[PDB]
RNA sequence: GUCUACGGCCAUACCACCCUGAACGCGCCCGAUCUCGUCUGAUCUCGGAAGCUAAGCAGGGUCGGGCCUGGUUAGUACUUGGAUGGGAGACCGCCUGGGAAUACCGGGUGCUGUAGGCUU
RNA sequence: ACAGAAACCUCCCGUGGAGCAGAAGGGCAAAAGCUCGCUUGAUCUUGAUUUUCAGUACGAAUACAGACCGUGAAAGCGGGG
RNA sequence: UUUAUCCGGUAAAGCGAAUGAUUAGAGGUCUUGGGGCCGAAACGAUCUCAACCUAUUCUCAAACUUUAAAUGGGUAAGAAG
RNA sequence: GUUUCCGUAGUGUAGUGGUUAUCACGUUCGCCUAACACGCGAAAGGUCCCCGGUUCGAAACCGGGCGGAAACACCA
């Protein structure tokens, strides 16, 4: 034996964590740092751009923090990109662009600002930083929220930020970790961001893993062979989304009312139904062993 | 030559003989102590109230004659 | 003689209550204060920057200043007689909104309402509060029982 | 039938404890280097002990963690020196197991009169798909109640892949 | 040796328990808080005789010493060496002090009088409240008179006053004695050597499955 | 009915074990070309979509431990004022008011906020 | 494997029972703890306030504002500990 | 003084809640031991005493605390709204 | 009672700053001697008083205690 660590006294003195840290989701320190507004403002919100590349889809959404629970002004997912001609690879760094580009444009058509501060248009992968216009409404500002992503160079979280910055949002961003930063000379290639933004890191993988062997092709990406996507075409997939997204960003959420409303959860058992289960046992125990 | 070392014995009597006074507070207390970036701004707000007095005066007669009309329409 | 130290005897005061040692809940620094608002100081151990001093712990005062994460606040502090209205700088973690004010402003919003109405009638309504009156002669009814007879019970040494 | 309860090797650990801090340790670093194919980490002392000749923050051992395919290829060519037989108390309460060897040349290793004969410590962390839940960063978790590898489940693992004769008696 | 118990009779100063803050305490005089057949069962000793204090006072360690011994001696006697169990329920816990005897040689030349009046530990003492038990004995229901007289002799080693009282509990438990047999069969109570374990309708059902099996 | 993203109050939410999860998602999972990081693609970063609810998670279950609330303990312990009350003293009683804590019995076991799904 | 109550490795449990230069006391867990990389906010400058209090100093501290910066994707944090 | 409303760690209480003391038995080769007695020896048998711990039980804390009073300290009860 | 000082091999004593422990004698074994001395060669021996803390590590640095010692207890 040993001493029982988890005593009765262990649980009497045990104080649980904040729930959202039980699930391991929320850095509230670095949420306290990120969210609370200075009290020289007292009401004006502090917007954050949230990016959580999930496992299969990249969620983008802008939120300010209220005391009831932060409200979401605009959300744009990666599973809506097929509407704009992107069928596959929508957890990849190229698609985090279009997600963040969508998010930026779907936000800027409300508050009537889609006709100003379009940011970089073609694409470069360089230092762009929207400069608010005099005599016009000031540019929209928010601060990137990485959540729990170890933000080394190339990571898509602040790679989706490049989408919002290209969309017209004035987010303070450096380029020290955009894919392309040379961590041994401290500068930019800026044509590496060219490729990674349009999917040539996936094209050149799609071209090394074709000539070397088959059946590694079609196992590494079947749905890129299916749906008739190819190299020499990917660059002209996202270059259409980058244009199709920016001509109509508005969401038109699908109408929903059919459900018959059955309950295939399992309900909570009432008091007296537990209260007899004992006395429904202990009559099955007594009767049984008062024989043999 | 030892002596008493302290006491608060009849002190309550003394400082309640003239009846402890809650500090007399006026309206318009001093702005000394407020952060400079407030004042350094609110002084510019106060310094240029007059530039824009024409709007204020005519717009006052507008509501003064619209509520001289509102009290006369009741009559 | 005792030591003048700023945090003497606070061993038991600034101590986080129980099963709460940890992250400050984020609501406490996302409610807003504006000058005029009444506030009750209540220190707290976890945050040491911008703490009040133990003689204000438990006291209320109105707000006169608002910096980025602190609030200038005027309280009264009694010293050997003369009460000095003195202003201290306290970071927000040691501050609440005192609902002491908020019973009124709800008697006010209701008084102003009950006066605007019943003015088209002219019937004078009891606007003032009024202390708990005499309890207003009534009846008691036993139905079909006499009261239960109570008797002081015989002592016996329990131990 | 079990969909994915494939009891498989998560890692294979090697350790050469030589409380000497210099040569007899710098040479033992090539043993794991040659045997595995990856530069081994230098461990150091937790604190000083007199009777042993070791000092705090002084280097003592050199260790290695080999996983993947090359971990089956050294677990195999591991046992077969113990000739596919172990002892009851090598399979721990947590579903791991370990066996020491006494000389590193019997693992197909060329002996030098300078590079001596330092045996090593083989330890094997058995796993199962879904065990990295503990180690990840976002949304960690505990590995169920079953899905944990018991002492008896790890026993007949080794009796059914390398056909050991696990022998009773301490 | 020691001042008469007079001077340390009243509970004047806050408890001074032996801790890191007072050290060098002379070990308490009384050591053994229960004697007789402490290897008895509950089912064979139904008489909870008590000696209850009636005044809020202190009891010297050396008093609890003689009060125990003189009760062991009118017991094993009429009762026999097996037929009782004696409990002392006051552990001398609060440390009593002595300014250092104002020691002087010859007539004197100096003592300093009161400078550093704070004194050394001298012994230990029990704190007793009104209606709190000092000693308790348990025997057979047969042997009542000999519990009364054995506790009546121990009163004479104690200051103040204390009543002798025979409890309505069974032996040393907390359970009213008219109810024991009823709460033993049907197992609301389970023998546990000296004491007894009250098993409620709370725990897991298998914990029952052991009993009534 | 329920989930996902970001949350508020932070156990009625925890812990231990037991059972069941349609579809969307969440996940496990499959690789190391590029980005990035390691003694180790184990974690982190990245490219994925062959499998499975085995687990996390969700949902329940336990005369379960814990917590949350009531009852009792108890008008008991204690106490604001009061007496030319009692007592050698320790202390105790009464008058005027306020009024606890265990053991021991019950009941409950996460509420919701915004934005999006799925059950069309 | 040599290896023993103690070296090294691995898994499991671990609300803090460790650690935080020092006395204690508070406070602290994807921290304020430990390990790394980059550094000089331990810098220049007015006032306001707190603490002892006469509501004088000194010491120490708390919020700001103005410069120059450090750091980090950034929100921020930092004018000794 | 009411009516709202915050503040509090003293009396009491508790220690089958932490920390610190501490009695007893039942339970445990937990661990292990040091003596034994029956054993060459044997977790073999029976003891024993030590230390731990599984349900218990006796008694405590000014420099301990889950709880937690009474008296008491703030504000607020409008025209400066 | 207050203020100092020490404790190290069988014995008296060195010693360091925190990595090591001496000297002399005693003792054990040889050698010379007819035999002892003397002399020559080798040897073995201490928790560095008992403690807890600090520290990587204490015999040595702190705190308490135990034992042996020294110095004050004046004006009436
Ligand atoms: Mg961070
Ligand atoms: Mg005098
Ligand atoms: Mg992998
Ligand atoms: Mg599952
Ligand atoms: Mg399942
Ligand atoms: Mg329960
Ligand atoms: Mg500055
Ligand atoms: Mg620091
Ligand atoms: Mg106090």
């Amino acid at each position: 034996f040993v001493k029982v660590v988890k005593n009765k006294a262990y649980f009497k003195r045990y104080q649980v964590k904040f729930r959202r840290r039980r699930e391991g989701k929320t850095d509230y320190y670095a949420r306290k740092r990120l969210v609370i507004q200075d009290k020289n403002k007292y009401n004006t919100p502090k917007y954050r751009m949230i990016v959580r590349v999930t496992n299969r889809d990249i969620i983008c959404q802008i939120a300010y923090a209220r005391i009831e629970g932060d409200m979401i002004v605009c959300a744009a997912y990666a599973h809506e990109l097929p509407k704009y001609g992107v069928k596959v690879g929508l957890t990849n760094y190229a698609a985090a662009y279009c997600t963040g580009l969508l998010l930026a444009r779907r936000l800027l058509n409300r508050f009537g600002m889609d006709k100003i501060y379009e940011g970089q248009v073609e694409v470069t992968g360089d230092e762009y930083n929207v400069e608010s216009i005099d005599g016009q409404p000031g540019a929209f500002t928010c601060y990137l929220d990485a959540g729990l992503a170890r933000t080394t160079t190339g990571n898509k979280v602040f790679g989706a930020l490049k989408g919002a910055v290209d969309g017209g949002l004035s987010i303070p961003h450096s380029t020290k970790r955009f894919p392309g930063y040379d961590s041994e000379s401290k500068e930019f290639n800026a044509e590496v961001h060219r490729k990674h933004i349009l999917g040539q890191n996936v094209a050149d993988y799609m071209r090394y893993l074709i000539e070397e062997d088959e059946d590694a092709y079609k196992k590494q990406f079947s749905q890129y062979i299916k749906n008739n996507v190819t190299p020499d075409m990917m660059e002209e997939m996202y270059k259409k989304a980058h244009a199709a997204i920016r001509e109509n960003p508005v969401y038109e959420k699908k109408p929903k009312k059919e459900v018959k409303k059955k309950r295939w959860n399992r309900p909570k058992m009432s008091l007296a139904q537990k209260k007899d289960r004992v006395a429904q046992k202990k009559a099955s125990f007594l009767r049984a062993q008062e024989r043999a | 030559a030892k002596s008493k070392n302290h006491t608060t014995h009849n002190q309550s009597r003394k400082w309640h003989r003239n009846g402890i006074k809650k500090p007399r507070s006026q309206r318009y207390e001093s702005l000394k102590g407020v952060d400079p970036k407030f004042l350094r701004n609110m002084r510019f707000a106060k310094k240029h109230n007059k530039k824009g007095l024409k709007k204020m005066q005519a717009n006052n007669a507008k509501a003064m004659s619209a509520r001289a009309e509102a009290i006369k329409a009741l009559v | 003689t005792n030591t003048k130290g700023k945090r003497r005897g606070t061993r038991y005061m600034f101590s986080r209550p129980f099963r709460k040692h940890g992250v400050v809940p984020l609501a406490t620094y996302m409610r807003i204060y504006k000058k005029g608002d009444i506030v009750d100081i209540k220190g707290m151990g976890t945050v040491q920057k911008g703490m009040p001093h133990k003689c204000y712990h438990g006291k209320t005062g109105r707000v006169y200043n608002v910096t980025q994460h602190a609030v200038g606040i005027v309280v009264n502090k009694q010293v050997k007689g003369k009460i000095l209205a003195k202003r201290i700088n306290v970071r927000i973690e040691h501050i609440k909104h005192s609902k002491s004010r908020d019973s009124f402003l709800k008697r006010v919003k209701e008084n102003d309402q009950k006066k605007k109405e019943a003015k088209e009638k002219g019937t004078w309504v009891q606007l003032k509060r009024q202390p708990a009156p005499p309890r207003e002669a009534h009846f008691v009814r036993t139905n079909g029982k006499e009261p239960e007879l109570l008797e002081p019970i015989p002592y016996e040494f329990m131990a | 039938e079990n969909p994915m309860r494939e009891l498989r090797i998560r890692k294979l650990c090697l350790n050469i404890c030589v409380g000497e801090s210099g040569d007899r340790l710098t040479r033992a670093a090539k043993v794991l280097e040659q045997l595995t194919g990856q530069t081994p980490v230098f461990s150091k002392a937790r604190y000083t002990v007199r009777s042993f000749g070791i000092r705090r923050n002084e280097k003592i051992a050199v260790h290695c963690t080999v996983r993947g395919a090359k971990a089956e290829e050294i677990l195999e060519k591991g046992l077969k020196v113990r000739e596919y037989e172990l002892r009851k108390n090598n399979f721990s309460d947590t579903g791991n197991f370990g066996f020491g060897i006494q000389e590193h040349i019997d693992l197909g290793i060329k002996y030098d009169p300078s590079i001596g004969i330092y045996g090593l410590d083989f330890y094997v962390v058995l796993g199962r798909p879904g065990f990295s839940i503990a180690d990840k960063k976002r949304r960690t978790g505990c590995i169920g109640a079953k899905h944990r590898i018991s002492k008896e489940e790890a026993m007949r693992w080794f009796q059914q892949k390398h056909d050991g004769i696990i022998l009773p008696g301490n | 040796g020691r001042r008469p118990a007079r001077c340390y009779r009243y509970c004047k100063n806050k408890p001074y328990p032996k801790s890191r803050f007072c050290r060098g305490v002379p070990d308490a005089k009384i050591r053994i808080f229960d004697l007789g057949r402490k290897k008895a069962k509950v089912d064979e000793f139904p008489l909870g005789g008590h000696m209850v204090s009636d005044e809020y006072e202190q009891l010297s360690s050396e008093a609890l010493e003689a009060a125990r011994i003189c009760a062991n001696k009118y017991m094993v006697k009429s009762c026999g060496r097996d037929g009782f169990h004696m409990r002392v329920r006051l552990h001398p816990f609060h440390v009593i002090r002595i300014n250092k005897m104002l020691s002087c040689a010859g007539a004197d030349r100096l003592q300093t009088g009161m400078r550093g009046a704070f004194g050394k530990p001298q012994g230990t003492v029990a704190r007793v409240h009104i209606g709190q038990v000092i000693m308790s004995i348990r025997t057979k229901l047969q042997n009542e008179e000999h519990v009364i007289e054995a506790l009546r002799r121990a009163k004479f080693k104690f200051p103040g006053r204390q009543k002798i009282h025979i409890s309505k509990k069974w032996g040393f438990t907390k359970f009213n004695a008219d109810e024991f047999e009823n709460m033993v069969a049907k197992k609301c109570l389970i023998p546990d050597g000296c004491g007894v374990k009250y098993v409620p309708n709370h725990g897991p059902l298998d914990k029952w499955r052991v009993l009534h099996s």
